[PDB]
RNA sequence: GUCAAGUAAUGAAGCGCACAUGGUGGAUGCCUUGGCAGUCAGAGGCGAUGAAAGACGUGACAGCCUGCGAUAAGCUUCGGGGAGGCGGCAAUAUCCUGUGAUCCGGAGAUUUCUGAAUGGGGAAACCCACUUACCAUAAGGUAGGUAUCUUGAAGAAGCGAACGAGGGGAAGUGAAACAUCUCAGUACCCUUAGGAAAAGACAUCAAAUGAGAUUCCCCAAGUAGCGGCGAGCGAACGGGGAGAAGCCGAUUAAUGCUAAUGUAGAAGAACAGCGUGGGAAAGCUGACCGUAGUAGGUGAUAGUCCUGUAUUCGAAACAUUAGCGUUAACAUAUUAAGUAGGGCGGGACACGAGAAAUCCUGUCUGAAGAUGGGGGGACCAUCCUCCAAGGCUAAAUACUCCUGACUGACCGAUAGUGAACCAGUACCGUGAGGGAAAGGCGAAAAGAACCCCUGUGAGGGGAGUGAAAUAGAACCUGAAACCGUGUGCGUACAAGCAGUAGGAGCCUCAAUUUAUUGGGGUGACUGCGUACCUUUUGUAUAAUGGGUCAGCGACUUAUAUUCUGUAGCAAGGUUAACCGUUUAGGGGAGCCGUAGGGAAACCGAGUCUUAAUAGGGCGUAG
RNA sequence: CCACUGUCGUUGAAAAGCCAGGGGAUGACUUGUGGAUAGGGGUGAAAGGCUAAUCAAACUCGGUGAUAGCUGGUUCUCCC
RNA sequence: GGCUCAAACUAGGAGCCGAAGCUGCGGAUUUGAAACUUGUUUUCAAGUGGUAGGGGAGCGUUGUGUAAGCCUGUGAAGGUGUGUCGUAAGGCAUGCUGGAGGUAUCACAAGAGCGAAUGCUGACGUGAGUAACGAUAAUGCGAGUGAAAAGCUCGCACGCCGGAAGAUCAAGGGUUCCAGUCCAACGUUAAUCGGGGCUGGGUGAGUCGACCCCUAAGGCGAGGCCGAAAGGCGUAGUCG
RNA sequence: GAAGUGGCAAAUACCAUGCUUCCAGGAAAAGCUUCUAAGCGCUAUAAACGAAUCGUACCCUAAACCGA
RNA sequence: UUUAUUAAAAACACAGCACUCUGCAAACACGAAAGUGGACGUAUAGGGUGUGAUGCCUGCCCGGUGCUGGAAGGUUAAUU
RNA sequence: AAUUCCUUGUCAGGUAAGUUCUGACCUGCACGAAUGGCAUAAUGAUGGCAGCGCUGUCUCCAGCAGAGACUCAGUGAAAUCGAAAUCGCAGUGAAGAUGCUGUGUACCCGCGGCUAGACGGAAAGACCCCGUGAACCUUUACUACAGCUUUACAUUGAAC
RNA sequence: GGGUUCUAACUCAGGUAUAACAAUACCGAGGACAAUGUAUGGUGGGUAGUUUGACUGGGGCGGUCU
């Protein structure tokens, strides 16, 4: 904290509580006792623990019917309404669509739909798998998950 | 995540000051004094829950002694006569009878005096 | 009684003034420090 | 009716408690124009063509702030843009503007005085000049020149973040004292660069099947060592990565092309009805756009109202980055002697003289020179390796005064910058220096015409505005301490932590077929009862601390390590740095466990000691 | 110019004064203006005096959040 | 208090009072044991004063996710009452105020809880309407103006200084000077007055002073000497 | 729309940077007057014209300075 | 003369006295050095120390510790 | 005795009465000759003692004048302060009580005085002790260093 | 293995010239001394950094400490 180098008054004789700095943590405008600094919040999650948790999550999704296998999901034009129709027939308006090799116009069609995200199987995460109402996985992505886990 | 203490400190102090209602001077107004007065009030109340059971037996015994001496007996002979007659009436009820029903207390004294 | 501050303009400008500061390397460090703090009064 | 005796009630100068209603004050909540920490990029300077920092001016208009400089909130031009505008507080007036203003971007012109300040001097913003050319005739005007140093006309100077390299170099502290030692080659002082710097190609290591410059990261490893063998200090070899490069011109500065960038900009989808409401974005109903749906606003919460966003995009001028070409400045060793080595004193090596290699050098000396020399931790021999006494060299690494974009389990006005506000200000100090406080009406000023009291004051009451005025400018909310007014009850014969347990009476709400209960206020009278914290053997203590309130104020963070729980794998477990189109996937280097004994060699379910095969010691789920 | 005595004043009219007295008053005198000496240093007809109301080592900033076997304080609740 | 064949003492006897001890009744809780058996149920037994301190279980607060959710102008947060629920920390509802936000649940992270530190900042008390109003040179009255006059102006009288308490400067200050106007704040009271606010005005030099010419002390100092650097000294000079 | 000149007294101011004495032995430099060196204007008489710039208010034994 | 601001004195200074150093590039002092002061002085001078007008005066002790001179012997550094 | 502990030594003088003073003695705890001895005119806001004058210093205080204090009007502090419905006594008690016991006394509230108590306020006792605290000073404490000095080598040579 | 002499290093805070300071030239005086660097013995409160115990019917003094 700025300043604070001099003893505010002499130690004895003024009738005041002794002070060493005007920037002591006791004073208004003083430093923070245990001032925070930047922290690194990342954890080491074991490789097998991460893999087993993904396994557990996928099994639980099947067990509560929140996983939907499709042969493929290919949007032919970067158009939001096309994907909205294709998801309304699948009965998953709020969905995480996991496909291997996410197509560069299915991404555009999905970008603006609120509770819809499109992911490739390498960038799927546990929180994404848990957060969406439904998951629409292609059979190719299910095979990739078989191999990865 | 900075936490401000204002709202909780306020409601905390209001609980104490509310328990201090009716106290004199700083004891109902300022927290440093009210909080001691509330703690001391609780201490007195705890002690007097015990002491009230002693005070009321004291009162019952006094009233029974008066009632028995009206009938020609002391308390320490009347209670002995009840225990010898196998009368289980408690001092609270005996004092109530002595105060509010003089003829029934006369009958009880007669029973105790026949037992002696 | 006589007090500590007895003002004299020539003496003020000759011990603390701008040219007195600029005559020394240490006075120029005084000036650099005052300018870094952004003081509206560099020198008396 | 008299007298006598006895015994109630009523009192309030004031005070207490509760409630009601205010004042003060400015907490709280909400809010933000300001901060804080970073990421990914860029850039890393400005200045004799006069800088940073200032002084004084400059407007239709008094001050301050902002801009600007006697061409003075500005002048010219080139681009953008298209309807308002003449910077803010902060309006008013005269006006300008489709003959394109204000505004934005590139370039230019002007650019007082001070300050390196440079014609001399000086208490900065001042005083005094010399000289050349021209003009004037008077007592001057215009345009220049005149510092010092270095190099042979060209440069330099000064200022300013951090990071680099270099010359000097503490002490508090720790060692529970303290001197070796530590702190620490730190703080600080001084010098001087560059976008990085330094280092760098083996007179380097290794001892392996050898490798092959420098730098940085993870391990090796808190190991080997050093050390009043104390407190502490603390490698290397090598392994895994990032980055790679070797040369003898890997230089500097211009200019000119070609490309790209940046410095203004342009377009940019789609919503209605009804009800509530001051106001609709919220509710109900039904639509639409979406390569644009969690943006900021708009009178309450908006994909469709505005600015935006997705997407597509523009450059007359100037800058920057590259590639190319060319110029002009500097440089271009030819293999290295006062050198290597040595004596003495110091220093650096993790290593404190040590058995002390190796490096550096104040002093004194002083080779061999390839049939030679240096190193391999005293030293000798052998073997390996490499050629000092010439110079250079990108990247990977360090940083942030700054520019751009973006981010935050960062703050939200006692916080966050000292500074959200005319803050490095006021104020304090001779000075170096220290260093505040201080945000919020409302959606819009619609900021209250007029009337009344008053002194044409202050202040208020009406009227009016507004959804709201105990939103009225000291203006959101509006706590507490503290101070009033009103109502109810108590209180002027009674001794103390002021309560508590009982308890009469009164007052007030409700019931209830009607003075009884229930709730609330008060509390005559009785019992009991010496605050709190700290510190103590022990405190009502006449021991400490606190006038009160509000706000703030003290066991954290990082790493290492051990134990416990929990989860995953399990005789195995796990990767680090890194890479990665990045929480994944890869990366097995390393670490822990799986064996111990012994100083060690060494041996191993054993081993050590011993002559002993005896005895004995230590050993025989992570 | 000084400061010997006393009263007053001591939250002063004043962070050293007033009043009444007192001493030197051509001198080793007093005083103006400018300058010099700087912190383990200065200066001192010497009291450790004075060095800006600060002196047995000034002040400011920095090392620095010195160290403190000492003192104070250490904030919600209940159960064993 | 008072007590004398006691209300004293001695030796005996019988009653009774007396504690948070024991018993009775209701409730909670720790541990252990038995059985529908991770509170699923009932029991039983032994326990439950506590500083330093160890162990166990929770409450609230800020923030992140859950949450483009849910609540909210038919009124969020905050404030202030009341009622109610829990062993507690505390929760829930609601009247009034307020006027734009809040947040269930479960996890997660803390600037996470204050009465004390002669703690820090601000506000406000007590002392107390108390002490004091700053030289004991001194005032009285009549007019005027004014909302208002002890204090202003004018007048008369009185008093004080007069080697000053008058006048001119230097230093220092910087507009305080003069006029008009205003009285909130400032002035230790009031104020119509003012060194206060606001608006205007006012400083005229060949001779007065500065500047200028000159030098003292003492500075700076082409070259020069010295010094790790920074710098120190010093000639000519140049300032002063 | 008047007067305005005689006596006496009398400074620490002036003569006087003088005079007299003493010892502790009492700035400097320029302006100024002359002399020449290198080198190649000066003195009188006037007449006309000039003399810049800055300060100047006010307090100053104080209510304006140093002491909040 | 002095303890600015509780001590003014018997304290400090003082003229005078004595010892001792110093031959001048003095001794001595400031300074890292240059450069200074001493001093544009020169032993009738300059420094240090004590004492403190003046009058009468100033005794004894050289073992200790200093200082001055001496060097026969003992011991003794770097170096070699 | 500015020195003398014993000690107010002894003796003389001064007073009615003299631990001080003056003179003397010498038994100098523990004077003494330039850290000078013994005197000394003059001088001193210097120390002690004694007188005259003079007195409110006092016996023993009285009266008076002015400025405060007091009352009114205006302005308006201070330190302190856990909270106070804040009495005596004898006891008790962390050992000296407004606050506890017993008892006695006491209607409620000011103003002018006053200072016995509130171990009153003020200043984290300077005395004293403690801390393996600090500072500064001393020295034949230790360990260093500046400075001063010795010798060797260098600058540094020749001849006899 | 010591002296003596010399001058040419070195010194001059001597003279003359160079404006002055300084340097330089010459003269003069000294002279392998002095002086300075390195090393080394001595001296060294001139100056620094520090140490200087505890128990203890307070501390010191005394005593004690296994
Ligand atoms: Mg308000
Ligand atoms: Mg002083």
């Amino acid at each position: 904290v700025s300043g604070g180098g001099i003893k505010p008054w002499r130690q004895k004789g003024t009738g005041r509580a002794r002070a060493g700095s005007i920037r002591s943590p006791i004073w208004r405008g003083g430093g923070r006792a245990f001032a925070a600094k930047p922290q690194d919040w990342s954890q080491k999650v074991n490789r097998k623990m991460y893999r087993g948790a993904m396994q557990c999550i996928l099994a639980e999704l099947i067990r509560q019917e929140r996983l939907i296998l499709v042969e493929e999901l290919t949007i032919s034009a970067p158009k939001t309404k096309e994907l909205i129709a294709k998801l309304s027939e699948l009965n998953a308006p709020r969905a995480l669509i996991i496909t291997k090799e996410v197509d560069e116009n299915l991404y555009l069609a999905a970008r603006n739909i609120p509770h819809v995200n499109v992911l490739d199987t390498s960038e799927v995460d546990p929180v994404s798998l848990i957060a969406f109402d439904k998951v629409i996985m292609s059979v190719e992505a299910a095979k990739q998950f078989e191999e990865a886990l | 995540a900075r936490v401000k203490r204002g709202v909780q400190a306020n409601r905390r102090h209001k609980k104490i000051l509310k328990r201090a209602k009716g106290y004199y001077g700083a004891r109902s107004r300022v927290y440093r004094v009210a909080v001691q007065a509330v703690t001391k009030a609780g201490q007195y109340a705890y002690r007097d829950r015990r002491n009230k059971k002693r005070t009321f037996r004291r009162l019952w015994i006094a009233r029974i002694n008066a009632g028995a001496r009206l009938n020609g007996l002391s308390y320490s002979r009347f209670i002995n006569g009840m225990k010898k007659a196998n009368i289980t009436i408690d001092r609270r009820v005996l004092a109530d009878i002595a105060m509010h029903d003089a003829a029934t207390f006369g009958a009880l004294v007669e029973k105790a005096k026949a037992e002696l | 009684m006589k007090r500590t501050f007895q003002p004299s303009v020539i003496k003020r400008k000759r011990t603390h003034g701008f040219r007195a500061r600029m005559a020394t390397k240490k006075g120029r460090q005084v000036l650099a420090r005052r300018r870094a703090k952004g003081r509206h009064r560099l020198t008396v």
